[PDB]
DNA sequence: TTCCGAGATCAGACGAGAT
DNA sequence: GTCTGATCTCGGAA
């Protein structure tokens, strides 16, 4: 709960980086495509509609750790 | 001029010793990514695309 | 008004002299700030003096990347220059070390010693071929599929 | 040759989820990075996230706005304490919430001082009516200057895992 | 007693090896100029 | 000339009211018209200090190299007055061999040792050196705490820094830096003490 | 009496990449 | 072909 509400652009990179592999290994799709063949421009797709089955698990330097949903995150 | 000096290297030979790509264009080239252009692709914080750039798809 | 400046290194015993309101007098050696007026006042002078030369030569920089520097090169006790020489006195690892200068002699003194390596940072994860953990490495993604923890059966 | 000693340093820095930026054995180098926790890449100019006299330009000439009773001096300060302390504005660390409040009595001195010279602001009706666009900063364009300086300031943080002295050796060896 | 007061961690080695009487050659598929200072050893051994 | 037989007084009972004796405000400010009734007299040890804690022993030996014997003068007198640190404020510096016996009487008695010149300003009040504060030890486990951060691992200032030894600071423990700036002016460092 | 300062000699290094 | 800290030898002293 302490750490920054917004989502970083290392997070939104990894995010879009492995969304778009799980795709590209026909994932099931949250975003009902329209035509999309690049698996990349279906994960923007996916992260403006907010439907991203993936919590990032952000780990503060002790070993402890805070999870946070992408749902739950301000995107710029 | 341009004929002499265009070049792209899919996947050609690598070297006997190394296993890296070789270095020219008479020998299929291969342009080394320095080690000043590792520092580029460190500050950008770009990790998994390191390990995409010189593990993967230079000595997997 | 009137100051006067010195060619020379010899700091407090010029801080102390008569006349030189010592509490207001710098150097440019970082060492002889270090020595005579603690590390802190040798934080502030790597600070100054490199903005000192930055905007002497128009080339403008942020002071937040100067106060990164200054605080790196004096966070373990007293003034460590990167050189080849600093870089023992910074980093345990070896492979960081020895992807550095002096790749002969760093290896075999760490072979003398058992020395035990973690690997971290980015100059062993690149040599090893892991995902480095600085920037897009440091967290990793959990899946939100459905699952539970669910009862199990009688037996 | 130097930055290839700057950046064999420097480079397996980042800051860390807590804002401390660490060495990769665990060791803080700094608490915050550089006092405050800001990028230098989105630092405006003078080494401040905002440079205010342009952001309330800005909003005021986004949203005129007509109609508007644009009270001040009595109001203007007023308003910038309702809405500062409003469920809001506890992650601006009070050093720059400090400097929207300087500045904000700064700007409030500035339209006493135009209506000191005329215009009384009685209830807002003179017989000119124009003499109330000298300094018009209207109740709602104040609270979007407010919320926008705040997410000004939120989105220029050092963003956590940055490799901080990546940037670093880049920006003194260049 | 005395190895890890000369800071050899003994599981990694202790001082008895510092100096050689065998000696590892190295595998053929990482020379395919050394292999000219190997030979020359077996001359001089 | 003058400048220091004063001013070294007047900057260790600043020293030794910033590591938290009681010196009375009156004996802390001289001029040195206040200092002026033996002024004539030092030139041409009349100058030692006890002061106690809310107890310290400064010492001015006026030979320039303060040997073992003259160590040894006050030895019998630190031990007699059952007081447990001291001051040796030398002129030019210690005999080599002396320093030692400093360190082989380590844990009994403290007795650090400064210049003259070191003293003749108060690096406290230089406007490069930011304050220092030395923390206590509960204040060190709400510092820990918040940041998760073991003992080790904090930023790391020498036990021979010249504020540390300002401060008469041991091993392990932690001082809080001020370092002004100039958007906030508050920016708080720590340090752990080698 | 020993120990620490100051005289000699010794190190590893001295940008990317390209044909 | 220097620029470099380290590490060895001399020497004058409390």
């Amino acid at each position: 709960r302490i750490t920054t509400p917004y989502m970083t652009k290392y997070e939104r990179a990894r995010v879009l980086g492995t969304r778009a592999l799980q795709i590209a290994m026909c994932a099931p799709v949250m975003v009902e495509l329209e035509g999309e063949t690049d698996p990349l421009l279906i994960a923007m797709k996916e992260l403006k509609a907010r439907k991203i089955p993936i919590i990032i698990r952000r780990y503060l330097p002790d070993g402890s750790y805070e999870d946070w949903g992408v749902d739950e995150l301000i995107i710029t | 001029m341009v004929l002499d000096k265009m070049h792209a290297r899919a996947r050609g030979p690598r070297a006997v010793l190394t296993r890296q790509p070789t270095e020219g264009r008479s020998r299929d080239g291969g342009l080394r990514l320095g080690e000043m252009e590792r520092d580029c692709l460190i500050g950008y914080g770009a990790s998994m695309l390191l390990l995409e750039r010189l593990m993967i798809s230079s000595d997997a | 008004k009137y100051k006067l400046l010195v060619e020379g290194d010899n700091l407090r015993a010029v801080m102390a002299t008569h006349g030189v309101k010592g509490t207001r007098t710098t150097s440019n050696n970082t060492y002889e700030v270090e020595k005579t007026l603690g590390i802190e006042a040798a934080r502030t002078t790597i600070i100054n003096e490199i903005q000192y030369t930055m905007v002497n030569h128009g080339m403008s920089i942020d002071r937040r990347h100067v106060m990164l520097l200054s605080d790196l090169m004096t966070y373990k006790g007293e003034v460590l220059g990167i050189t080849r020489f600093g870089l023992a006195k910074m980093k345990e690892s070896v492979l960081m070390l020895a992807s550095f200068e002096k790749t002969a002699d760093h290896l075999f003194d760490a072979a003398y010693f058992g020395q035990k390596d973690s690997v971290c940072g980015v100059s062993e994860c690149i040599i090893m071929g892991i995902p480095m953990n600085i920037g897009t490495g440091l967290f990793k993604l959990l899946h939100k599929a459905d699952r539970d923890p669910n009862p199990p059966k009688r037996p | 040759y130097m930055q290839r000693r700057l950046v064999k340093s420097l480079e397996d820095l980042c800051s860390q989820y807590d804002l401390t930026v660490r060495s990769s054995t665990g060791d803080i180098i700094q608490f915050i990075y550089g006092g405050d926790g800001l990028d230098p890449a989105a630092m405006e100019g003078k080494d401040e996230p905002l440079e205010f006299k342009r952001v309330l330009d800005n909003i005021k000439a986004v949203f005129p706005c007509p109609s508007e009773p644009a009270l001040s001096k009595n109001e203007l300060i007023l308003t910038t304490e309702s809405i500062m302390k409003k469920s809001e504005f506890l992650c601006c660390q009070d050093s720059f919430l400090q400097e929207i409040k300087k500045f904000i009595k700064g700007v409030s001195e500035k339209i006493k001082k135009t209506r000191d010279k005329y215009g009384i602001n009685d209830n807002g009706t003179t017989e000119p009516r124009v003499l109330y666009q000298l300094d018009r900063i209207t109740p709602t364009q104040v609270e979007k200057f407010l919320e926008t300086c705040r997410d000004k300031y939120m989105r220029a943080q050092m963003e956590p895992g940055s490799a901080v002295g990546a940037l670093c050796a880049q920006s003194i060896g260049e | 007693e005395d190895v890890p007061l000369l800071l050899m961690n003994p599981e990694a080695g202790k001082p008895s090896d510092l100096i050689l009487t065998r000696l590892l050659v190295p595998p053929l598929c990482i020379r395919p100029d050394l292999t000219m200072k190997l030979t020359e050893i077996i001359f001089l051994n | 000339e003058t400048y220091r037989l004063w001013k070294i007084r007047k900057t260790i009972m600043q020293l030794c009211h910033d590591r938290g004796y009681l010196v009375t405000q009156d004996e802390l400010d001289q001029t040195l018209e206040e200092f002026k009734a033996q002024s004539g007299d030092k030139p041409s040890t009349d100058l030692t200090v006890l002061v106690a804690h809310n107890q310290m022993f400064v010492f001015f030996p006026e030979e320039p190299k303060v040997g073992i014997k003259t160590i040894k003068v006050y030895c019998q007198r630190m031990q007699e007055e059952n007081i447990t640190r001291a001051l040796i404020v030398v002129q030019q510096g210690m005999t080599p061999s002396a320093k030692q016996s400093l360190v082989d009487m380590a844990p009994k008695y403290i007795l650090e040792q400064f210049l003259q010149q070191e003293l003749l300003i108060n690096i406290t009040e230089h406007e490069l050196v930011p304050e220092h504060v030395v923390m206590t030890k509960e204040e060190v486990t709400e510092l820990l705490a918040r940041y998760k951060l073991r003992e080790n691992q904090l930023p790391r200032i020498q036990a021979g820094d010249p504020v540390a030894r300002y401060f008469g600071i041991k091993r392990g423990q932690v001082v809080k830096i001020i370092r002004p700036s100039e958007t906030a002016g508050r920016y708080i460092t720590y340090r752990l003490v080698q």
